């Protein structure tokens, strides 16, 4: 999640919860309001792709 | 997204005239509400207007003195106070979204939100 | 990157790259033109991005 | 994965292996060609979103 | 996305034109090549062409036979052959990229693929 598209050479590494709708988070991690960290599902059993 | 008009010092017992603009959507198959808001506290609910206008409610605080209605000639709405109490001086927000929800008091059922009237 | 002989022979030589693909300039005639600084962006994606 | 988007009101079963790049897959699930059917990482410590 | 055109029976030991027309592409900054197909067995890489035509390979089994150009007036780029040996006869098509690639000769290293020329 991120509000504008990251211009190039840029590093973001900002943790701030992200507001999809219109009410402001605060940070508070409930409806409507997301962590953008998502992690990866690596496991060896993973198809090639 | 939703450029809104309006606002300023009352004479506390007159009227005031208050609208939003919507620069980037049909108009014609959204709708929209406003949403008040106070420092300190949550953000409060007034008023709700539905495709056309035939279908409109209001808060229970606010029931029977403001006038809502909209009109797509100009992808715009008209909203109109007749009281102005001197205790609804507060900030004003327009919403708006695709569809009317039941719990249309909900802030969460208004994805598009515009900007700020003078407090 | 800086400072050192550019030598690329060992990313010709390694065949286990799974892609080696340039952009504005040759694969190969990379020695020939050399620059200031050579930057490594080193990070981990799924294969499908 | 799919080709084409959804038509409305119209479900698609079909499990076939997605070809992402050029070389067709006749399934394989190897380089370039994916299984699209993703599973959903649900667990009871997932945040509210 | 990719259209090309050329193909047909040959006199084994003529010479034939192929082409391959880019119709939603800058084709100014990609880099296409030829790749061959043949029943029961694998694709095979024949011919490719960088930025321009300034840096062209060529395979070991067709080297010193047929010559590839470019041009960007079009859109398109020209391959040409001279021999047409009895052999190479089997199905042509057309790859293209944003970039080129040290492993060029792998077809994983070409997102893009055009049509068929006639086997």
């Amino acid at each position: 999640f991120r509000k504008s598209n990251l211009k190039p050479f840029e590093r973001d590494i900002s943790t701030e919860i992200y507001q999809a709708g219109s009410t402001p988070c605060n940070g508070v991690e409930g409806f409507n309001c997301y962590f953008p960290l998502q992690s990866y599902g690596f496991q060896p059993t993973n198809g090639v792709g | 997204q939703l450029v809104e008009s309006g606002g300023g010092l009352v004479e506390a017992g007159g009227s005031l005239r208050l609208s939003c603009v919507a620069s980037g959507l049909t108009f014609s198959d959204y709708t929209m509400a406003w949403f008040r808001q106070v420092p300190g506290q949550e953000r409060e609910f007034v008023s709700h207007i539905g495709w056309g206008g035939s279908e409109t409610y209001y808060a229970d605080s606010v029931k029977g003195r403001f006038t809502i209605s909209r009109d797509n000639a100009k992808n715009a709405m008209y909203l109109q106070m007749n009281e102005l109490k001197p205790d609804d001086t507060a900030v004003y927000y327009c919403a708006a979204d695709r569809g009317s929800s039941f719990y249309y008091v909900r802030e969460s059922e208004y994805t598009f939100w515009g900007q700020g009237v003078t407090v | 990157i800086s400072n050192c002989v550019a030598d690329y022979s060992v990313l010709y030589n390694s065949a286990s790259f799974s892609t080696f693909k340039c952009y504005g300039v040759s694969p190969t005639k990379l020695n020939d033109l050399c620059f200031f600084n050579v930057y490594a962006d080193s990070f981990v994606i799924r294969g499908d991005e």
